[PDB]
């Protein structure tokens, strides 16, 4: 789940505080690639 | 351990109230404890069977018996959600603040798998909010850490 992958410790600081990966990136399902984009007749679809 | 005990830890597990119900009309061991300390309440507590639970208890299953590294079958119940499960339990004497070996309670597991209901329930029966881990992490801190905000508010 993206909640996981956000509370992944990238580094505890001097003082005790944790950056987490949610701290320096936003963590969504998405596209493998972000290319291809189809619409049946005018609305969106996908397909093989 | 008894031919009985086993069929008995098998039905609680696969939920089978009726085989409990007849175990239960023979005498079979409320006590009788798996490979790794599971009694039958254990297995209803985690697998999720109400009946079961409730069954058992009013044949002198022990509440608060505890497997081979301290969990409690509050411990299971809090932390895989069984709100109703909880509530039998506490109401028979189950103890809330219970610690596993890793000091781990039914509120931090209730807390990290974010059973917002199940807190509440615990915090009403008295779960010390301001107990610790083997790492010094409080329900809230795994609220903190998970991103759960109303988690975080309801305890405060």
């Amino acid at each position: 789940s993206t909640e996981e992958f956000g509370k992944i410790l990238l580094k505890v600081n001097q003082d005790g505080s944790r950056v987490l990966l949610r701290d320096v990136a936003k963590i969504e399902l998405g596209g493998e690639n972000y290319d291809i984009i189809a619409e049946f007749n005018g609305q969106p679809a996908s397909g093989l | 351990g008894s031919d009985l005990g086993k069929k008995l830890l098998e039905a609680a597990r696969a939920g089978r109230d009726d085989e409990v119900r007849i175990l239960m009309a023979n005498g079979a061991d409320v006590n009788a404890a798996d490979v790794v300390g599971w009694t039958p309440l254990h297995l209803a507590a985690y697998w999720g069977h109400l009946e079961i639970v409730e069954v058992l208890l009013k044949n002198g299953a022990d509440v608060n018996a505890y497997d081979t590294l301290g969990s409690t079958p509050l411990h299971l119940a809090a932390h895989f959600g069984h709100l109703e499960i909880v509530e039998v339990l506490l109401k028979n004497g189950a103890d809330v603040n219970a610690k596993d070996d890793n000091g781990i309670t039914p509120l931090h597991l209730a807390a990290n798998r974010g059973h917002l209901e199940i807190v509440e329930v615990l915090l009403k029966y008295g779960a010390d909010v301001n107990a610790q881990d083997k790492f010094g992490k409080t329900a809230f801190d795994i609220s903190i850490n998970n991103g759960n905000e109303d988690l975080a508010e309801i305890l405060q």
